[PDB]
DNA sequence: AGTAATCCCCTTGGCGGTTAAAACGCGGGGGACAGCGCGTACGTGCGTTTAAGCGGTGCTAGAGCTTGCTACGACCAATTGAGCGGCCTCGGCACCGGGATTCTCCA
DNA sequence: TGGAGAATCCCGGTGCCGAGGCCGCTCAATTGGTCGTAGCAAGCTCTAGCACCGCTTAAACGCACGTACGCGCTGTCCCCCGCGTTTTAACCGCCAAGGGGATTACTCCC
């Protein structure tokens, strides 16, 4: 499936330009997808256990809010 | 009679006119009660028509209808008054949001110009958007086949029953349906200030409130209901299951689960397990055995058929058989979207090159024309006998082409037996409780 | 690591700015101490590795700097 | 029936800025920030019940956690602002 | 039966007074609620409102807009170090970064 | 011959178009594709709202470009303009991610 | 009052709590550098175990009150 | 009171296109990285002295616990108006286009 | 220093959709009275926190001095950037489906 090679060279490159950094070595491309997964692989199974737990069968923005504030990444906008 | 009707009325309707108009005229609400076929949806134009032409109301009429018999509202409304202005409000929640523009609350009493004159909906939207039926003022309303209302219990019955409306008049197929305390929730519905909450002075005080003519002394020319209720019999794979299924009353003390259970594979194994060839499942089902003989002769008659299921899963088996020949065909039941209901009896009565059409009983079977059947089979029963008979004068109508013949096809030693045999029973006690015109 | 007296006096110091004569009881200062050579340990690890980071292998202000940067101390 | 602080913070913004509008978005940054904030203190001022073994979330247990969960001088001000307020709801009713 | 008059315009809040004290007792952070807490708490949370959007509404005033954006909390939110203290595991919607480029990679003569 | 900026030139002029903007930086479609296969690994036929997925997005995005600014800093402390998988490296050793 | 016992924590327990992170070899100037870390640590927790100690009207400072003060880092 | 049909709604999936974003190729430049020399800045060892640590003595602030009651919040029923959902509109912001000003780079 | 040209800005115009205000109403906030109790108050106990002295010796400091290592310099080469080309799949719209949740009917059991 890989939809990780979905975020594409560019798009790493533009989250790099927003983070300010000027010149990127081509290695740090397979770096970002193997860290950006790591990261939802423990979001979506928060937000999964506050749906699972809370007996629905559809997750909902707040399920996220709630999986991020409990990992100390409170967002703003999406209730919260 | 108003002549913005651009049509005729019949004899019996325009006594019919006269009836409801005088109940208007004199404040008091009423079931027009005509037995099916006979008329109904166009006594309630008539109405309409004439507090236009007499007395210049145009509106607002609320026009509550099941929701397969929504575009023969539409549809025939728009004939019996081409110039009536008609509201459609059904579709999705945008598609209401869009339509309701168009609730004028600041008059309560609509010019000719307002931008309509009459409102068509279904039964589930004045529930669903009863936050914005109240907020509402209705000069008329129409329930269209008011044995909806029957339950006291419904919310259809709690919301409509409020909606601010000056009067009421129901339409209705047999109104007596179970039992007394099943009507009087219709007729507490019309007039709640008389009636709230010995079968010999029932009929002298329903008088004034009910009008209930009969297709015996009404449309002569459509001649009796020819039927046949087959009796035919179980087939070996039936039965294997049936004695294993009545085994379990034996065990038992369940029926709740089981009468539907029974009446599975009373209509066809392969709705509880499948099995691979046509032989086997044409010849496995008693029913389907008898039915494709029939259908058979039916074809080589050049007949044209209606069956109704009360199991839907039954109309795919039914469909796989059907395809399986060389039969045209169309499918009409309730998990069907309104376009399609439209669409496929339009299809259905434009061409006679389609044999056979697949309705379910209640999504089926309540009130749109199918004037060119003639052959109405029941693969199975409803166990409330009114709803049959509505699904049989869906064919034995007004305009229709030929001589009616009807088919049940019991299962002799089935459950199936208990169900017709009650059915028998109900319309019995249902003719007790009415026997004469009213007014 | 510390040398208990000295954090004594550097704890009533550090607390005097907040309440004039608080008292201290034993414990508490030894559940002070105990946690402030944690932290600094704690940190020199993390600046350790960016003077390895960087190839020295001498630790310097910029590596505590650092090192409070990304733990987002400042 | 939904419930928000969209209407009180409105009358905050055309206080401080009469002329100034806010974006739904940007509301609900603001909805999501006092929700936060709200909790935050308020879980404060259970543990500081808790903590002293008392059944009263008391004005001076959300004194004592405004003055642990701000900075030094928002806490101050904060302070300042929320003991007038109970002080001018005492002395009415 | 007096004619009613809001606790929130007793206090003098506009945060209502009612629904922080109903909250209060609702999440269950204690038995019991004092009648000033919900009082004190409402208007805290009124003040940090309007820190929020004095900020903001200058920044919105900055980038020659009438109307406060994601864009203009996140930039006074960051820019003020006490509401960035305050905020410092925040992420806001759509409320992008600051502006901040250091200083070597800008380019030499 | 075509004019032709400097290496690094346009690299300054790209920060000062992500920077200053609040543009989602990555596709929403790939985005979730990858998250609803996140998900399959946990518990088949889930669904999600739009603003489910919107949520997420917005978490992840702002943890990577929150991320490579601390990387930034890992290269810049080094002699080095480039980052190298070494500074995401330290950068989350340093964190504690790591 | 006192004075000046950030001069307390002396280079050679620097150099204790340095080695004991690993650290090889040390740059005269994060002597200063560390003090200047202990203490905004140190008053930002013993700020808290003092608004600790004085909400319950009490003049000592607990463990108890430290260990809050910790959990709210 | 149960179980199945009917109907609404809202999410998923597919199809087509259109164009904007990703991928690919290629020259060259300048930044990564290994190598070198020096020099200064940190680790080591010794003699010095300083005060941290321990054992011991003395006092009183105040932590911690009990008793007694009344001020304050929990609980309920009746009253009402502050706050929410729905509908409308016009003005703020975006988006475009075109000429003006700025900035970068090779000469 | 200049210049050419690309990139960034600005000024006015267009239009669309969402912000700000109005309307109907409900149900949640407020008024009034009751009643229980908890924690604010006064009082006793004695824990343990603070203060001081005197001794011991291990820990801290100042200094000598050697060499290990930080840092600026030089050379190279490789690999990531800037720009044109090629291509693919993201975006948009419209239709289908299915699923699930609420409601309604009818029968059996109590
Ligand atoms: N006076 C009339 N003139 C022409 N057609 C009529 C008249 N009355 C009834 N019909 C036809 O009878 C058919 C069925 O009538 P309807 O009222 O729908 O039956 P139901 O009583 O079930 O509603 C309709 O197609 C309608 O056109
Ligand atoms: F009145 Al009918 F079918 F009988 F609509
Ligand atoms: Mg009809």
């Amino acid at each position: 499936r890989d939809n990780i090679q979905g975020i594409t060279k560019p798009a790493i490159r533009r989250l790099a330009r927003r983070g300010g950094v000027k010149r990127i070595s081509g290695l740090i491309y397979e770096e970002t997808r193997g860290v950006l997964k790591v990261f939802l692989e423990n979001v979506i199974r928060d937000a999964v256990t506050y749906t699972e737990h809370a007996k629905r069968k559809t997750v909902t923005a707040m399920d996220v809010v709630y999986a991020l504030k409990r990992q100390g990444r409170t967002l703003y906008g999406f209730g919260g | 009679q108003p002549k913005l009707l651009n049509c005729q009325l019949k004899e019996y309707q325009l006594k019919g006119l006269n009836w409801l108009v005088n109940l208007y005229e004199q404040g008091i609400n009423g079931i027009l009660a005509d037995e099916m076929g006979l008329g109904k949806t166009v006594q309630s134009i008539s109405v309409m028509a004439y507090l236009a032409e007499r007395y210049d109301i145009w509106g607002p009429f609320l026009v509550v209808a099941p929701a397969s018999t929504l575009h023969n509202w539409q549809q025939e409304v728009s004939k019996f008054v081409p110039d009536f202005k008609v509201l459609p409000y059904w579709g999705t929640a945008a598609d209401r949001k869009v339509l309701r523009k168009f609730w004028d609350r600041k008059h309560t009493t609509y010019k000719k110009d307002s931008p309509f004159h009459v409102m068509i909906t279904s039964y589930q939207l004045v529930v669903s958007d009863v936050a914005y039926f109240q907020k509402m003022k209705w000069q008329y309303m129409i329930l269209d086949e008011a044995q909806a209302i029957k339950s006291s219990q419904s919310s259809r019955w709690k919301c409509l029953l409020g909606f601010h409306c000056r009067n009421r008049l129901l339409l209705t197929g047999t109104p007596i349906q179970n039992n007394m305390q099943e009507l009087w929730a219709l007729l507490h519905f019309i007039m709640p200030s008389l009636f709230d909450s010995q079968l010999k002075r029932l009929h002298m005080i329903l008088k004034p409130f009910m009008l209930r003519r009969v297709k015996k002394h009404v449309q002569k020319e459509l001649g009796d209901k020819i039927e046949i209720d087959v009796f035919c019999e179980l087939s070996y794979r039936q039965r294997a299951m049936y004695q294993s299924l009545r085994n379990q009353i034996s065990i038992m003390d369940t029926l709740m689960n089981l009468v539907m259970q029974f009446r599975k594979v009373c209509n066809h194994p392969d709705l509880f397990e499948r099995a691979p060839s046509m032989a086997r499942f044409v010849t496995d089902s008693g029913k389907l055995a008898k039915l494709d003989e029939l259908l058979r002769e039916l074809k080589e008659g050049g007949h044209r058929v209606l069956l109704y299921f009360q199991m839907t899963r039954m109309i795919d088996l039914m469909e796989e058989y059907l395809t399986y020949r060389n039969y045209k065909y169309c499918r009409l039941d309730g998990s069907t979207k309104l376009e399609d209901r439209r669409d496929t009896v339009a299809d259905f009565q434009t061409r006679p090159e389609i044999f056979i059409f697949l309705l379910s009983t209640r999504a089926g079977g309540l009130g749109i024309n199918l004037t060119t059947a003639d052959t109405v089979i029941f693969y199975d029963s409803d166990w409330n006998p009114t709803i049959d008979s509505q699904a049989m004068d869906r064919a034995h109508r007004l305009g229709q082409t030929k001589q009616v013949t009807v088919y049940r096809l019991i299962t002799r030693g089935t459950i199936e037996e208990r169900i017709r045999k009650r059915a028998l029973q109900k319309e019995e006690v249902q003719r007790v409780v009415i026997t004469g015109t009213g007014s | 690591l510390i040398r208990k007296l000295p954090f004594q006096r550097l704890v009533r110091e550090i607390a005097q700015d907040f309440k004039t004569d608080l008292r201290f009881q034993s414990s508490a200062v030894m559940a002070l101490q105990e946690a402030c050579e944690a932290y600094l340990v704690g940190l020199f690890e993390d600046t350790n590795l960016c003077a390895i980071h960087a190839k020295r292998v001498t630790i310097m202000p910029k590596d505590i700097q650092l090192a409070r940067r990304i733990r987002g101390e400042r | 029936r939904k419930e928000s602080y969209s209407v009180y913070v409105y009358k905050v913004l055309k206080q401080v800025h009469p002329d100034t509008g806010i974006s739904s978005k940007a509301m609900g940054i603001m909805n999501s920030f006092v929700n936060d904030i709200f909790e935050r203190i308020a879980g404060e001022a259970s543990r500081l019940a808790h903590y002293n073994k008392r059944s009263t979330i008391t004005s001076r247990e959300i004194q004592t956690a405004v003055r642990l969960l701000l900075p030094g001088e928002l806490a101050k001000h904060a302070v300042s602002e929320g003991t007038k307020a109970v002080t001018k709801y005492t002395s009415s009713k | 039966r007096a004619k009613a008059k809001s606790r929130s315009s007793r206090a003098g809040l506009q945060f209502p007074v009612g629904r922080v004290h109903r909250l209060l007792r609702k999440g269950n952070y204690a038995e019991r609620v004092g009648a000033g807490a919900p009082v004190y708490l409402a208007a805290v949370l009124e003040y940090l409102t309007a820190e929020i959007l004095e900020l903001a509404g200058n920044a919105a005033r900055d980038n020659k807009k009438t109307r406060i954006i994601p864009r203009h909390l996140q930039l006074a939110i960051r820019n003020d170090e006490e509401l960035n203290k305050l905020l410092g595991r925040v992420t806001i919607a759509q409320g992008g970064v600051l502006p901040n480029i250091q200083a070597v990679l800008l380019p030499k003569k | 011959k075509p004019h032709r900026y400097r290496p690094g030139t346009v690299a300054l002029r790209e920060i000062r178009r992500y920077q200053k903007s609040t543009e989602l930086l990555i596709r929403k479609l790939p985005f979730q594709r990858l998250v609803r296969e996140i998900a399959q690994d946990f518990k088949t036929d889930l669904r999600f709202q739009s603003s489910a997925v919107m949520a997420l997005q917005e978490a992840c995005e702002a943890y990577l470009v929150g991320l490579f600014e601390d990387t930034n800093l890992c290269a810049i402390h080094a002699k080095r303009v480039t980052i190298m998988p070494k500074d995401i490296q330290l950068a989350r050793r340093i964190r504690g991610e790591r």
